[PDB]
DNA sequence: ATAAACTAAAAACTATTATTATGG
DNA sequence: CATAATAATAGTTTTTAGTTTATT
C-alpha cells in the first residue's frame, strides 16, 4: 500500500500497547498492508512484542517467531522503510534470525562490515556482562600489551597502575607489614592503582622505575635496598608528585 | 497390568506394591462397524470433518471464559498444564473409618492392592499394616499418580 | 432465576482519605472486593448479572440522567473488560486515575441512587432469583445532615424492600471507624441483624469478598424425575438427584488463527470409495464373530438394548449388614420423594425411610434409567435427615442408592500367599498411625489439576504477565511426617526388612 | 444470611479449602 | 491394555407458542 | 361451514455412553 514493504509478511500483534495502542498499530500496520493475525501463524514472521504476557513466554519457549519491540516496527513506519531486524529489539528470534544477526554483527549489534561509532560501542559493551573479576595484575598486563600493540600508552593514564614502578610504602621495604602515620603512604598507595605503573614497594631485581615516596624520609632506606637493585635512582619530578619515569 | 508401585509414608517408608482392579465397569472391546448397507463395506464409508471452509491448520481451540472468550493454544495448555509425577502413590494421612461415607466413593472401580510379587519382607509389613488399621477401625487417606499423563487422585 | 447484584460504590471524597498510605484507601481496596467477586462469579455462575455505579462524582451516567449518578457496568454478565476497567483505577493513583477521568466532591440523594438502582432492575428483562445490591462506604452522615433527605432515602428503601431488593451494607475502612446507625440502623434489610456497636471494624465481610473460591456449583435440580414401582402399580413419582459430581474441565472451543470465530463445524459421513455422500439410512452397523461378519442395523442394536421401561422395580429387603464394601460400581445417588405426579409419595416414603432404618434393611430395586437400558439391580440405603448445630440439613432424608455390581463386574487377581506379622510390628504401625493420624473433612482438597487449569484461564483472560499458582494440597507433607515419627519407619523396617531390601526394583 | 454463601444465594457457605491436619 | 479423554452427553427448570374441548 | 376464543405442543441446558492414544 503506502509502504507495501510490510506486506506479505504475517505479523502476530497480540500485544502492541507498549509505545502506541495495540489497536492503533493494527491500523498503522494495515494502511501498510501488512497481514494483522490474532495467533501466531506458521508464516508469521515476526510477532510484534508489547507488553509482556504469559503469551510472549510461550511464544519465546517456541522457537518459531521473532520477537518484535513496537519502537523498532515504528522505526520501520515512520522512515517509511523496512528497518532489517537487529538485536536490540529482538529478544526471542528464529534460527534463521540467529544466523542473521550473527552474520550482520557479532551477535552484540558489532557488525563486521559497518564500521562503529560511540553509540554502537556503548551498546555493545553494555550488552556485554560486566567483565570486571579477575586480579588487577592480569588485566593491568592484557591493557599493557593492548597499549603496545595498539599504541594506546599515549593515554595520559599510564605510568602508576599497571607495570614496573617501585616505591616505599613501608617503613622497611622487604617488610609488607610496617606502617607509620606521618606522610602520604597510604595516598601514594591509592595512586599507585590509576595511571599504569605497577603497585610495588618490595625489594625486586626486575623492576626498573625507582621513584621516591611522598615519605621522602626513606631516602635511606630507598639507596640501602638501591644496593640490592640493579637500578639507579633518577632525580624526581599522573607524573609530577615527586616523580622520574624519564 | 501388573501395576508395581510404592506405597510412600514421609520419606522413609516406600514398599513395592501391586494393585490391581478388583471391581470395574465392563464392556465388550468390540465395537461396531459401520459399513454400506448395499456393498456391506466400511471401507467406503468416510467421514469427513469440515471447518467453515477453511482447514485443520486455520484453526486454533479455544475456552469460553465467562462472556468472553479466550485464545488458547494446545502447546501453551500443555506448557501452563499442572503436571504432576508419574506411578507415584503415596499416603496423605490418617483419618478415622467412621468420618468416610461411602457417598463419596468416587471413581469407576475398585483397586485391590497387594504387595510386592514375592517380596516376604513386603508382605509383613503390609499384614502388620492391615492389623494395625483394622484395630484401630482405622482408614489411609493416599494419593494415586498412575503415570505421568496420569491426574493426582485422592482416595481412600 | 439469576442473582441481581449491584455493587453501589461512593464516589465523595469518603474513599480517597486513608489512615495510612501504607493502608489501602476505602476505595481501591473495594475495587479488589468487586474483582475477586466478578473471578468468583466467572467461576461459579456465568449467566448472572452484576452492576457498578458511582455517585456522589461530578459527573453522571445513566438512563434517568440523575446527575452525580454514574453506572460503571450495568446488569450484565461479569466480563474481563468490565474487570480490567475497573483495574485501571484499582490500587494506588488508580483513584487519581479515577479523579483524573471521573472525578468526585458533590453530593447526592440517596433516595436518587435508589431510584437509579431500582431502574437497573427494572432494566433487566430476565428473572432475578434474588434482588441483592452491595453497598460500599463507610460513612452515614452525607444523609447524615438533611433530615427531609434522609427521610426519603429510609421511605425509597422500605419500598424497595418491598419490591423484594435486598440491601447489603458492608463496613469499610475509616480512621473514625464505621460508626454505624447515625443513618442506616433500619435501613438494611436484613434477615438476622446483630450489628449494633459503632463497629470500629474496617471490614465486616470482605475476607471472603475477597477470597478467590473456585467452583461451579450449579443450581439444584433433579438428575431423573423416575418413577418407583412397587410391584406393577404401587408408583411413586421420586427425585433423583447427584448429591456430588465429579466435575471436569469446560469443553475447548474452535476458533480461528487470525479473527478465533467459533469455526462451525460439520463431519459428513461419505462414500470415499466413490466419492460420493452417504446417509443414516444409506450405512449399516456391524461386527465380525470368526469366520461370520454380522451386519446390522444400528436402530435394531437399540432395541436389542431394550429391557426394561423407565423406572424402578422393587425386587425386595436385603439387611444393611449384608454389603461388601469393595462392592463398589459407581458413585451413589440420592433418592427423594416427589408429590408432583403421585400424592402421598412423600407420606410412604417417610414410612420406608423409618422402617428400614428401624429394621435395618435396604431395599434392594431393579433400576432403569431411560429406555434402552439394561435395568440393574441397585440397594437403596435408607438416609437419614442429618442436621447441624446449626440445625442445618447436611444429611438430607431419602436414600442412597448404590449400584450393585455383577458377576463380570469383578476382575481374576494373580493373588499372592497369606503372610502375617510380628504383633509388635502391629504395634509400631498403631503409634506411627496415631502419630500420622488426622482429622478428616470432605472439603479437604481440590484438583490441583483443575486449579491450575483456571489460574491460567485467570491469567490469560486477565493478560497477566505471570499466572498465580494453584497450591497442591494432595502433596503429602513429608517433612512434618518425618518430624512426627522419627526413627520409628527404621526400627519397623529392621522388625521387618532385611538390611538388603531393595527400596524399588 | 447464616450457614449461606452470601456470594452465592440460596448455596450454602463455602469453608476455604484446607488440608490434611495431623491430630 | 489402556486410568488424562477418549466424544459427544437422553434431560428437565424455566420460559414460550398453536390447539380447540368451546364463544356463536 | 364464521369467529374476543383456547390451550397441548414443542425448544433451550444440563450430564451418560459411546470412543484415541498412548500406556504399561
Amino acid at each position: 500500500k503506502i509502504s507495501n514493504i510490510f506486506e506479505d509478511v504475517e505479523f502476530c500483534v497480540m500485544s502492541g500497547t507498549d509505545s502506541q495502542p495495540k489497536p492503533d498499530l493494527e491500523n498503522r500496520i494495515a494502511e501498510f498492508g501488512g497481514y494483522i493475525v490474532q495467533n501466531p501463524g506458521p508464516d508469521t514472521y515476526c510477532v510484534i512484542a508489547g507488553s509482556e504476557n504469559i503469551r510472549v513466554k510461550n511464544i519465546i519457549l517456541s522457537n518459531k517467531h521473532d520477537v518484535v519491540k513496537p519502537a523498532w516496527l515504528l522505526e520501520c513506519f515512520k522512515t517509511k522503510s523496512f528497518v532489517p531486524w537487529q538485536p536490540r529489539f529482538m529478544i526471542h528470534m528464529c534460527p534463521s534470525t540467529k544466523e542473521h544477526f550473527a552474520r550482520e554483527y557479532d551477535c552484540y549489534g558489532d557488525s563486521y562490515f559497518i564500521d562503529t561509532d560511540l553509540n554502537q560501542l556503548k551498546e555493545v559493551f553494555s550488552g556485554i556482562k560486566n567483565s570486571n573479576e579477575q586480579t588487577p595484575e592480569e588485566m593491568a598486563s592484557l591493557i599493557a600489551d593492548l597499549e603496545y600493540r595498539y599504541s594506546w600508552d599515549c593515554s595520559p593514564l599510564s605510568m602508576f597502575r599497571r607495570h614496573t614502578v617501585y616505591l616505599d610504602s613501608y617503613a622497611v621495604i622487604n617488610d609488607l607489614s610496617t606502617k607509620n602515620e606521618g606522610t602520604r603512604l597510604a595516598i601514594k598507595a591509592l595512586e599507585l592503582r590509576f595511571h599504569g605503573a605497577k603497585v610495588v614497594s618490595c625489594l625486586a631485581e626486575g623492576v626498573s622505575h625507582v621513584i621516591i615516596g611522598e615519605d621522602h624520609s626513606r631516602v635511606a632506606d630507598f639507596k640501602a635496598f638501591r644496593r640490592t637493585f640493579k637500578r639507579k635512582f633518577k632525580i624526581l619530578k599522573d607524573k609530577c608528585e615527586l616523580q622520574e619515569e624519564n | 497390568i501388573h501395576w508395581p508401585c510404592r506405597l510412600t509414608i514421609g520419606s522413609n517408608l516406600s514398599i513395592r506394591i501391586a494393585a490391581y482392579k478388583s471391581i470395574l465397569q465392563e464392556r465388550v472391546k468390540k465395537t461396531w462397524t459401520v459399513v454400506d448397507a448395499k456393498t456391506l463395506k466400511k471401507e467406503d464409508i468416510q467421514k469427513e470433518t469440515v471447518y467453515c471452509e477453511v482447514l485443520k491448520e486455520d484453526i486454533i481451540q479455544g475456552f469460553r471464559y465467562g462472556s468472553d472468550i479466550v485464545p488458547f493454544s494446545k502447546v501453551d495448555e500443555e506448557q501452563m498444564k499442572y503436571k504432576s509425577e508419574g506411578k507415584c502413590f503415596s499416603v496423605l494421612g490418617f483419618c478415622k473409618s467412621s468420618q468416610v461415607q461411602r457417598r463419596f466413593f468416587m471413581g469407576n472401580q475398585v483397586l485391590k492392592v497387594f504387595a510386592a510379587r514375592d517380596d516376604e519382607a513386603a508382605a509383613v509389613a503390609l499384614s502388620s499394616l492391615i492389623h494395625a488399621l483394622d484395630d484401630l477401625d482405622m482408614v489411609a487417606i493416599v494419593r494415586y499418580a498412575y503415570d505421568k499423563r496420569a491426574n493426582p487422585q485422592v482416595g481412600v | 432465576g439469576r442473582d441481581s447484584l449491584i455493587f453501589l460504590v461512593d464516589a465523595s471524597k469518603a474513599m480517597f482519605e486513608s489512615q495510612s498510605e501504607d493502608e489501602l484507601t476505602p476505595f481501591d481496596m473495594s475495587i479488589q472486593c468487586i474483582q475477586s467477586v466478578y473471578i468468583s462469579k466467572i467461576i461459579s455462575s456465568d449467566r448472572d448479572l452484576l452492576a457498578v455505579v458511582f455517585y456522589g462524582t461530578e459527573k453522571d451516567k445513566n438512563s434517568v440522567n440523575f446527575k452525580n449518578i454514574y453506572v460503571l457496568q450495568e446488569l450484565d454478565n461479569p466480563g474481563a473488560k468490565r474487570i480490567l476497567e475497573l483495574d485501571q483505577f484499582k490500587g494506588q493513583q488508580g483513584q487519581k486515575r479515577f479523579q483524573d477521568m471521573m472525578g468526585h466532591g458533590s453530593d447526592y440523594s440517596l433516595s436518587e441512587v435508589l431510584w437509579v438502582c431500582a431502574n437497573l432492575f427494572s432494566d433487566v428483562q430476565f428473572k432475578m432469583s434474588h434482588k441483592r445490591i452491595m453497598l460500599f462506604t463507610n460513612e452515614d452522615n452525607p444523609h447524615g445532615n438533611d433530615s427531609a433527605k434522609a427521610s426519603r432515602a429510609r421511605t425509597k428503601a422500605g419500598d424497595l424492600r418491598d419490591t423484594g431488593i435486598f440491601l447489603d451494607l458492608m463496613h469499610l475502612k475509616k480512621p473514625g471507624g464505621f460508626d454505624i446507625s447515625l443513618f442506616y440502623r433500619d435501613i438494611i434489610s436484613i434477615a438476622e441483624d446483630e450489628d449494633l456497636r459503632v463497629h470500629f471494624e474496617e471490614s465486616s465481610k470482605l475476607e471472603d469478598l475477597l477470597r478467590k473460591v473456585r467452583a461451579k456449583e450449579t443450581r439444584k435440580r433433579a438428575l431423573s424425575r423416575l418413577k418407583l414401582k412397587l410391584n406393577k402399580d404401587i408408583v411413586i413419582s421420586v427425585g433423583i438427584y447427584n448429591l456430588v459430581q465429579k466435575a471436569l474441565k469446560p469443553p475447548p472451543i474452535k476458533l480461528y488463527r487470525e479473527t478465533n470465530e467459533p469455526v462451525k463445524t460439520k463431519t459428513r459421513t461419505f462414500n470415499t470409495s466413490t466419492g460420493g455422500l452417504l446417509l443414516p439410512s444409506d450405512t449399516k452397523r456391524s461386527q465380525i464373530y470368526g469366520s461370520r461378519q454380522i451386519i446390522l442395523e444400528k436402530e435394531e442394536t437399540e432395541e436389542l438394548k431394550r429391557f426394561d421401561d423407565p423406572g424402578l422395580m422393587l425386587m425386595g429387603f436385603k439387611p444393611l449388614v449384608l454389603l461388601k464394601k469393595h462392592h463398589y460400581l459407581r458413585p451413589s445417588l440420592f433418592v427423594y420423594p416427589e408429590e408432583s405426579l403421585v400424592i402421598g409419595s412423600s407420606t410412604l416414603f417417610s414410612a420406608l425411610l423409618i422402617k428400614c432404618l428401624e429394621k435395618e434393611v435396604a431395599a434392594l430395586c431393579r433400576y432403569t434409567p431411560r429406555r434402552n437400558i439394561p435395568p440393574y439391580f441397585v440397594a437403596l440405603v435408607p438416609q437419614e435427615e442429618e442436621l447441624d448445630d446449626q440445625k442445618i440439613q447436611v444429611t438430607p432424608p431419602g436414600f442412597q442408592l448404590v449400584f450393585l455390581p455383577f458377576a463380570d463386574d469383578k476382575r481374576k487377581m494373580p493373588f499372592t500367599e497369606k503372610i502375617m506379622a510380628t504383633p509388635e510390628q502391629v504395634g509400631k504401625m498403631k503409634a506411627i498411625v496415631e502419630k500420622l493420624r488426622f482429622t478428616y473433612r470432605s472439603d479437604s482438597f481440590e484438583n490441583p489439576v483443575l486449579q491450575q487449569h483456571f489460574r491460567n484461564l485467570e491469567a490469560l483472560a486477565l493478560d497477566l504477565m505471570e499466572p498465580e499458582q494453584a497450591v497442591d494440597l494432595t502433596l503429602p507433607k513429608v517433612e512434618a511426617m518425618n518430624k512426627r515419627l522419627g526413627s520409628l519407619v527404621d526400627e519397623f523396617k529392621e522388625l521387618v526388612y532385611p538390611p538388603d531390601y531393595n527400596p524399588e526394583g | 444470611c447464616p450457614g449461606e454463601s452470601l456470594i452465592n444465594p440460596g448455596f450454602k457457605s463455602k469453608k476455604p479449602a484446607g488440608g490434611v491436619d495431623f491430630d
